[PDB]
């Protein structure tokens, strides 16, 4: 799941408060929470490779 | 009869209901009220000069 | 010599195009500031 | 620009502002002034659209 617009540590910050609307979870682990310009993408693992 | 007249637009009103104050908070997501004016949103200490 | 790897022409021709989003992030310039339009400020609903 | 400035416009309401109309009006009353809102929102997205 791809969060367009928004930081991982906010996104973090609300998973944990239970403060989101949507009220299933991806869930996270550490390598699964990626920040890209396009959003906090949780549930895959960036890898180096391309 | 009474005709009991008045503007609801102007920011500095003076007749209040009897509506019961909290206290303020700030720096979190809360659903305010002032003076009427109501919203949802995060207050933080302004660098306006009202 | 220089990040992003691009020719001189191409610097001139990215500096002399004024940007209007330069889409990212941007959640640093909601608070305090003058709330500068973009054009939303992400509170409208365009992004 | 046109399409957020779009967003102050009364189109015959009371008021811009949802949070005003449903302050003051019971649903009865408060719908109509939502829609008069809603109509001139949609024509202005429609426009953007397009
Ligand atoms: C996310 O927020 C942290 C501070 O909490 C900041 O250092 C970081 O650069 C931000 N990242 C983005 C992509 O906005
Ligand atoms: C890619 O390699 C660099 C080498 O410095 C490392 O710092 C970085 O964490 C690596 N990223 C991944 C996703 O393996």
């Amino acid at each position: 799941v791809l969060y367009q617009g928004v930081n991982c540590t906010e996104v973090s910050v609300a998973i944990h408060a239970d403060q989101l609307t949507p009220t299933w979870r991806v869930y996270s682990t550490g390598s699964n929470v990626f920040q890209t310009r396009a959003g906090c993408l949780i549930g895959a693992e960036y890898v180096n490779n391309s | 009869v009474v005709v009991l007249s008045f503007e609801l637009l102007h920011a500095p009103a003076t007749v209040c209901g009897p509506k019961k104050s909290t206290n303020l908070v700030k720096n979190k997501c809360v659903n305010f009220n002032f003076n009427g004016l109501t919203g949802t949103g995060v207050l933080t200490k302004s660098n306006k000069k009202f | 010599s220089k990040p992003s790897k691009r020719s001189p022409i191409e610097d001139l021709l990215f500096n002399k195009v004024t940007l209007a989003d330069a889409g990212f992030i941007k959640q640093y310039g909601d608070c305090l500031g003058d709330i500068a339009a973009r054009c939303a400020q992400k509170f409208n609903g365009l992004t | 620009n046109t399409l957020v400035k779009q967003l102050s416009s009364k189109f015959g309401a009371i008021s811009s502002v949802l949070n005003d109309i449903l302050s003051r009006l019971d649903p009865p009353e408060a719908e109509v002034q939502i829609d008069r809102l809603i109509t001139g929102r949609l024509q202005s997205l429609q426009t953007y659209v397009t």
